[PDB]
Parts: C-alpha cells; structure tokens; sequence
C-alpha cells in the first residue's frame, strides 16, 4: 500500500529530561516515498512543534502525560498509511 | 597440460628478502552455477525495503576472486614479523595463477547425487584489465581467500548496482553483459595466468608517533613570541581590562603559539561497551552521523581517521568509527558484544583528534563592554591549511586496497576503511562455468533453453604479491612495544585450529607498534 | 588439441578502428539428431494444404548455422555507436570458427535420461563454398545466433524445396544428397575454421535525405523555362481557351519543370492500427497485393522500398510493406497488435513514394472541344528513366545479406527485405552428427539400420565479421537526430535482461538517423 | 482563419457531356490543412457521389439545372471556412 513503521510505538521518557526523537524513517515502500507527514492525537498544549512534514522528529517540552502522534506516508502514486506512536512520559 | 598431468604446483611460500617480502598463497576453490546462467536484475521493489535502502542492479552468473584482505597473504607469524620491525610497507607487483581445473557435473538421480567427472567442459576466465566494469572489490565483502590455507572456499557471485530513482531505473543505468568481453575457455588441462604491477602508492605508515602534536617544543627554553595572558588586571576590587601580555612558555604549554594543527574531525557518538552507561533509546540511526547523497541518508561508518577514545577510556567507542570484525559463532544479524572484535584505534592520538570529542571551539560574537565573548562549539571540521593527520590503521583481517573512483576531483584519496587507494587497482578476475545444455527436442524451437546440465568447477588458485618494506632507522634507546603472544599455560593456542579444526583468529592485529618521532 | 585441452577460446570483442569495425561473436550451440538420420521427403499431400500453399521438398538430418541477422554481431550500444555517426557500412570479410565440440549421448534407461559423455564420436562439418546446394539463408528464418551472448541456441534443420506441379515432382526436381560432399570429421579435440571475403557490395545508405526530391530548387530565383498556366482566359463570362503560358516559379513550386522522378511504386493497402477505422472483412488475402508465378499467388510482402505513410499518419501502415518483428510473448499464430513491432519506414519519404498512395495520374484520352481531358489513376509503376529511389532500411533484428539468384537478368539486385544483395554470399556451413549404430545382430542382414544410438552435440562457434564504415562528411549546423535511450526513472532497462533472465529487445532500431543533402 | 478558394465559383457545362471537376485544391493556409470536405446545397438527386472527403472532385451524371456544392477546410488546430461553387449546367 505504502507501508509505514514507527520507531518504537512505545517510549519511556524520564523527567525532567524531555527531549526525544520518533524516527519514522524506517518506513518502507516499493518505490520512493514523496513525503512523511506527522500529526498528533492526544496530549496537552504548549509544545514547540518542529517540522511535522519531515522524517525524523525533534520533540521538546513534553508534559508528563500521554502524547500520541501519527505518521502518514505518501507514495507516488498517492497511497496513505497511518501508524501511530505512544509517548508514555513518566517522572 | 592435462589430463594426466598437473597444470601447476602448490606454492604457499613467504620469503623475506632485505627490502621486500614475497607472500605466495594458494587455495582450493569451488565455483557453482549462479542464477542457472541468467542475468537476472535485482532491485528493491520485490522485497519493498526502506527509502534509504532502495537499490537497482543486476546479478550475473559470473564469479570473482577477491584476495583483498591481508590474511590472504600473511600468516600471523609473518604479520608479526612485519609489524614489529618495519616503519612501512607497500606492494610492488602481484602474480595471479589459476590451475588444476576440474569440472565435475552432478546428477541428482532419484534423490541420490552422483557427482561425475566431466572432461570436455570448459571454464571461462577473464581479468577485466581495462576497468569497463563496476569494481565491487574494496567494498569489504566475504568470499575472499580463506585465512587458513587448508580451507576450500566458494567463489562469490558478481552482481553490480547502478543508478536508481528509488527502485526505478534512470536512463543512465548501465547494463553490463559480461560475455561481451573476451574470456578464456579453460578445459581440465589449461591454466589462467596474468601479472600486475601496482602504482607508486605511499607506504602505509606502520608506526605510532612517540610525540604529541601539541608537545613539539623544547620543555626547557621559553619562546620569544608573546600572547595575551590576561584581559583583567586583579587590583582586588573589580574589572580593569589592562591587556597584560607575557612571554611563554616553558610550563604554560597550552597557550603557546603552535605551528601545526590536528587533523579533520567529524564527531561520532560516544557509546560505552558497558550497557549500564548508555541511553535507553535506539540509537543507532537516531543520533548517528550520516550524509545526504541524492536525497538518501547513509551512515559514515567508519568516517575519517580519528582516535577511538581519550586516555584510559577503553570502555568507549565511536558508534560508527571503528572496524568491527566478527568472530566465529557470530551471525549476520543482531550479534552480542562478545562475538565481535571492535578494533581499538589509539595509536594516532598524537596527530588525529578523538572521534567522540569536539575539535575545539571557535568564537561567535564580538566581545565588547556590552556583550560577553560567547564561543561556539566546533563538531565537524574540513581541512584547514596546516593540518596534519595520520590515516586509519590496517589489520590482518581488513582490506588491502580500494579503487579511487574516477571523478574529476578527490581530496587525499586514502580509503576510509584503511588501505592503499589505487587509481588502477588489481583487475577483477571473473570466472564462470560454460553452460552445457541438456538434450534439445527433435523439432526446432525458438525459445532459448529451460534445461542445462547441473555442474560446478573446482581447482586451485595462486596469488603472489611482492611487497616493498620500509626498514626502520630508529635511535630510540628503550625497548619498543611489539606484538607478542600471551606466554601462559593456555587452553588453546591463538591463531590456530581447534579440537575439530576451526581456524579462529582471536583478536584484530593492527600494524602501529613502532615509534618514529613526530 | 583435446581431450584435456580447449580447442579455442571465447572471443566476443567488438573493436572500433578508424574506417572499419570488427565484431566478433561467440555462441554455445547444441545440435540434435534430425529425422533419425534420414532424407525424408516433405510435400503438401500429407497435410493437404491450399492451392497456393503446395510444396515439395526434402528434409535432411543436416543442420546449418545462420548468422544472418544484425544483432548476431552488434550489441545495442555498438549499433547505436554505428548508426549515429556513419553515412554507411558494408562488410569486408568474415572469419568462422567452430571449436570445443562435445558429443554427448543420452540413454533413456527406464524413463531416466542419463546423459553420458562420448569421446570417439565425430561431427561432420562442411561449408558449401561452391554453391551446389539450395541457399535457404536469407529467407528470414529462426535458428540464428541468439541476440544476447549468454544463450545456448539450437541449430536449425536443413530442408530444401524444389519444383512441383502442385504436390507432385516434375522431372526437373533435383535431389541433393549431402553426404555426397566432402565433409570434415571432427572429434572432441578438433575444430572447423574457414575464412570468407565479401564482394564490393555498395554501402548501405545509413542516412536520411534532408531535402525532398520535388524541393531541389533555389526558393528565391525563378526559372527560365515556361509552362502552361492556364487553358481558359477569365473574361468574366465563359470559356475562351487562350493558352496562357507564364514563367515560374518561386512560389508555384508544384508546377515547375523538375529534373528527376520519385521511385517505383506498387500500392499496398492502407490499414489503421486503430481497429475502429478498418473494414469489417478479411482482408487480408482479399485486397492484398500479390503476384502470379507459375499459376500460384503470393503476397509481395514487403514489396519495393516505399515510405510507410504520409506526414503525421502514424496510425496507418501498408498491409504488407513493413517489417513486423515479433516480441516475446508472441506466438507463431494469430498474435495481437501489442506483441509485434511494426517498423515504421518514414525516413525515405523524400525520394520514395508512399506505399498506400498512388504514384501520380496519367492522362487517358485526347482533349478537344468535344471530350473533356479525363485522367487515369496510376497504381503500379515500373522504372522509368530518370527515377531515383532509396532502398529499404535495415534493422538490428533484420537480415544482413541475401543471395542474388543466378538468373540471366536482374534489375537493381537489392533484397526487398533490406540488406546486401550478394552474388556469392557467405557459404552455408552444414553440421551433422555422424550416425553411430547400436548392436547389429549376429547373422548378416540386408536391411540398413532401424536402431542407432541417440546422441547430440554441443560446442562453441565464433563468427567475426569485419565491416567497412563510411564516416560522415557533413557541414550541417544544427544538431542531428540520433538514437538515444529514454532518460527517465524506468521500471526496466531497455535491451537488457529481466527479473528472470529474458533478453527482450523492446523496439526495432533502423539505421537512418543522419542527414545528407539530396 | 483557414482560408479556402474554389476553382471557379461559376462553371458552364454543355449537354450531353456531363463530367466536370471542381478543384478546391488551391485553398491556402499558413500550416497544413488536415482534410477538405465537400457538401451539397442545391440540385436534384440520382448522382454518383465520389469522395466528398477529398480534394479534387470527380463529378458525373449531372442533370441540367443548378447544382451548388460547398468546400470546407479544417486547419490544425481546427478552423473552418465554407466557400461554395455554382454549376450552371446548360444544353
């Protein structure tokens, strides 16, 4: 289809240090993938979103809670696949 | 001149002359039939690999000889005899011979393989001595001559990769038909010989500098050049900014005007061999050093020649900055720490930087009364004028040469895996069983052939490289550090066979044991 | 000189000198046993074919080598290297070699074929260098050397057709016994070599005229010759017939006195590649061009050298006026439009007519006051004095030469399929397994033999044709149109192997890309 | 536009001989003309129409009366021009 895979689905970040990376760059295809698209499902506000239309995330300023992003890839010709990630952020 | 006559003898000498050493090695090979004689293309669209792991290429039935590791020529005693008293070595000429060809043919009649000796079948051999082909050698693959001489090895399969727009094929993607080269048909009585002479490649520096680069001064006399020692006079109350210069130094050695610079740097990641002092992420590929080439990322691995760690930090290693040779009992997927051999690279700490360390700090802003002199941190550094460095060490396992790619420009063409960067490397010797078909039908058919006789070859192969040594000219007083065997009551002798005949190289042996002053 | 020695090496070079190109090619062959060693006659009375499809002939156990296609010598890069900068090419000499013969013999003992190597069996080879035989070559058959060098091919069977009164045999029907020629017995250690030098055949014109034939005048100056412009003075009422001549033309170019004529014509049928614009009949053989020879009709196919269609009429093609090469996945019976390659012939629109178009209109009657000047429509046209034309294009698939038949007269002996009409062509090389009989009975028998040993041969065969090139001498300013590969991210590289090793030629390549002025 | 011109507009055919040609082949353009198209306006029936989609007519079996054909040309790209012809057929 366009098959996507996220880095783990499940991460464990220890407080106070909130700076992680979700690596959706191991997502495969039989051709090139035109773009990688990040979104967000859960989580509170006040985060510095950096480059949602790219491959490797640079996540900062994470409130301990439950974040849930989602990677979506687009083949040529267009085909989507949404695989999500969970951010179990604990003190 | 067969059939009842050997077409060559077994030569496996290693002779040590004055300024040159001739290391002959002869192995027994076995060439199967690859692809069932087809130029099948290979790409990534069948498996469906990642965006940086797409490829496109072809996979011939030819097979190549790759005598491109150092233990294909040097026994561990000859390597010890070399690296202990030599400040350098380079090859002069090689001499390749391929004899005693036996073309067997196997019949799996009713589940029972009956290997039958065939006498009229041939074997095609050509050496690509004009470099029209992709040069797969020097990519550090398997399928070499084996380390231990009493091992039958199996010849690799010659595939090659070309340009791709992912898993597609751009109109620059070249296809190489290898029967469109003049090969040499070899029966069971003939032999393939050719000779080759290397370029005037520089000597591999098989020494370690006994002086640092920032310690190249007389420790007694002080210099005549001054510098700024102090931008704030201590009058016991507050700031004054009187700009105090003073001469030096016999003792303040870190601030003197040096004359040269350490080499280029490109930081890897500091990773502990002890698992408790590593981050709990993965890592690699998240915090690795990698480069964009045509929009696809690739780890540097092992990068530029840099030292592995600081003084007494043996637990740390650069994430991809070291040669990691596998032992036996090491699979090709997710092996633990014990079954590999991380080559510690610490003899080049004098000239070269540390791959897990910054290469200094430049300044950012302009200092004034208003703004403090903020400095930035340098991580990657291209070559400035006045940099000296020393290339990566070679190993008994590691590769001998590589091909300098035929580009319009290249800067210091030493291969990053170590070795001799050659413009015109030793040519690829490609070998292939001539396809002998099975019975054709009585009426003529247009379709090519869906049935051949299953066969394979065997035979011997001699490679004889003459090296040129650089005898040391030292006036060191105290003894050198030389590669010695562990003198102890041991369970098994190192670099030898086992209870059931498995040649196990226990450790990677470098070549930098001697000391030349810088 | 076998058995433990190769009797020849694999040569598959292609060297480009200044004014000549030497294209060696070596293939692996396999010769079966045809007819079980019998001269069985072949006729049409067994099947019972149509009145124009009756034949009578013989079918030998001999087999022939037919290196009579262009891709048996030129790789697609060498063809591109030829046709882009050459105004012509012709062959000088060939050099045929046949080596490394292996005579296997198969035993199908209890349903299990056990192919056993035989060493004393021979192989008969003769080259018919005096032309006593029917010359089957040049009839555009299969069984050539394969295009791709890594293909084992199967040798054709030499049959020949003679004169018939239907499916009967007239008293002029010749029978050719081919063991009544001196062959050459070849064991597994011998080799067949001979050489051949071509005639001074003209260069194949590998260019396209950059001027039309009816556009060979200065577009600025008008001529000094007059013509009849008008046979009716317009005095605004009625006819006058004042016979107005006037000079010309700079602009009325269609009426000027030309000097030459376009070539001969023989109309084919205008057939669309789009199925919706064709008649709903069948058609062919109803509205095809065909000739009566001894009272039996035969389609011309492809006829005289004519252009395929007009300007921007790519959908139309002459019914039998084009070479139609098959692709792979194309059967030998009723294949669709996609699996064939209709060679578009449009570079000769300048001199030659269009095969779907009339070659002008002659007048029928005498014009007077009574009868109007009726004109008739010309369809077929023999050669008038002053006609110029240009011969049919060659292709990478199509044939190289043909034999000019030894008649008392022939007009412009170029073969209608394109190529080099040779009086003395390359001689037929015929090959045959010597019949080795099985065990005879103990008492003498008069009957010949009903039991032989089933066997077949294999081996290699080298053909090395030296060509003579005609370097271009152009003073064209703007760039030429040359054969380029499609530069794009493609799924598969053209003129290469596939995922499972099938060499597929994607399109027919002509040779007319350069521009000489007319 | 596509400019067309007919051979004369006005012809004079004498009976019994009824076999004429309208030559709409002097019709010009700045490019090629893709096809020439003949039609008919006036005239009685029972004529053998030959190749109305061509350049040079071949007219036969003409009743003395008033025929009126019409030529229409088509440029690439498409542009039409209808110029007519009159057939003053008299005994």
């Amino acid at each position: 289809p366009p098959i996507a895979i996220v880095s783990p689905q499940f991460q464990e970040i220890s407080l106070p240090t909130t700076s992680t990376v979700i690596d959706g760059s191991q997502s495969t295809d039989d051709d090139k993938i035109v773009q990688y698209h990040w979104e967000e499902l859960k989580g509170p506000l006040r985060e510095e979103k950096i480059s949602e239309d790219t491959a490797i995330l640079k996540l900062s300023k994470l409130v301990p809670g439950n974040y849930t992003f989602s990677l979506t890839v687009v083949d040529s010709d267009g085909a989507t696949n949404s695989t999500t990630a969970n951010l179990t952020v604990n003190k | 001149d067969g059939v009842g006559n050997a077409s060559g003898n077994w030569h496996c000498d290693s002779t040590w002359l004055g300024d040159r050493v001739i290391t002959t090695s002869t192995r027994t090979w076995a060439l199967p039939t690859y692809n069932n004689h087809l130029y099948k293309q290979i790409s990534s669209a069948s498996t469906g690999a990642s965006n940086d792991n797409h490829y496109f290429g072809y996979s011939t039935p030819w097979g190549y000889f790759d005598f491109n590791r150092f233990h294909c020529h040097f026994s561990p005693r000859d390597w010890q005899r070399l690296i202990n008293n030599n400040w350098g070595f380079r090859p002069k000429r090689l001499n390749f011979k391929l004899f005693n060809i036996q073309v067997k043919e196997v019949t799996t009649n009713d589940g029972v393989t009956t290997i039958a000796n065939n006498l009229t079948s041939t074997v095609q051999v050509f050496s690509d001595s004009e470099y029209q082909l992709p040069y797969v050698l020097g990519s550090a693959h398997q399928g070499c001559l084996p380390p231990f001489p009493a091992d039958v090895f199996m010849i690799p399969q010659y595939g090659y990769l070309t340009l791709n727009n992912g898993s597609q094929a751009v109109g620059r993607s070249s296809f190489y038909c290898l029967e469109y080269f003049p090969s040499q048909m070899l029966r069971t009585g003939n032999n393939f010989t050719f000779s080759y002479t290397f370029e005037e490649v520089p000597f591999h520096s098989s020494y370690a500098h006994s002086q640092s680069l920032d310690r190249l001064m007389n420790p007694l006399i002080d210099q005549y050049l001054y510098y700024l020692n102090r931008t704030q006079n201590q009058s016991g109350s507050a700031q004054n900014k009187d700009l105090l210069f003073s001469r030096g130094s016999p003792a303040g050695m870190s601030v003197q005007p040096k004359n040269w610079l350490p080499g280029p740097c490109y930081r890897q990641q500091r990773v502990s061999k002890t698992k408790t002092d590593n981050n709990n992420s993965n890592f690699t590929w998240t915090g690795a050093s990698k480069y964009n080439l045509n929009g696809r990322e690739s780890i540097i691995n092992p990068g530029t020649a840099m030292a592995s760690h600081k003084d007494d930090e043996d637990k740390f290693f650069p994430m991809s900055g070291v040669m990691i040779f596998g032992k036996e009992s090491a699979g090709a997927s997710n092996t633990a720490l014990d079954n590999v051999m991380i080559t510690d690279e610490e003899e080049i700490k004098a000239t070269n930087p540390v791959a897990t360390e910054r290469f200094g700090t430049v300044a950012v802003n302009f200092q004034s009364s208003s703004t403090d002199p903020a400095t930035g941190d340098v991580h990657a550094m291209g070559a400035l004028p006045g940099m000296v460095w020393q290339d990566r060490d070679v190993y008994l396992q590691g590769p001998i040469w590589a091909k300098i790619p035929h580009t319009d420009g290249h800067f210091h063409p030493s291969p990053l895996m170590g070795g001799f960067g050659l413009k015109n490397p030793p040519p690829q010797i490609l070998i292939k069983n001539t396809p002998v078909p099975a019975n054709p039908p009585a009426e003529f058919s247009a379709t090519k052939f869906a049935s051949f006789i299953t066969q394979y070859s065997t035979g011997q192969v001699s490679v004889e490289i003459e090296w040129e040594l650089q005898k040391e000219n030292s006036k060191r007083w105290n003894p050198e550090v030389q590669y010695t065997s562990n003198y102890a009551k041991s369970a098994n002798v190192d670099f030898t066979v086992d209870n059931n005949g498995l040649y196990t190289e226990p450790r990677p042996i470098g070549t930098r044991y001697l000391t030349r002053p810088l």
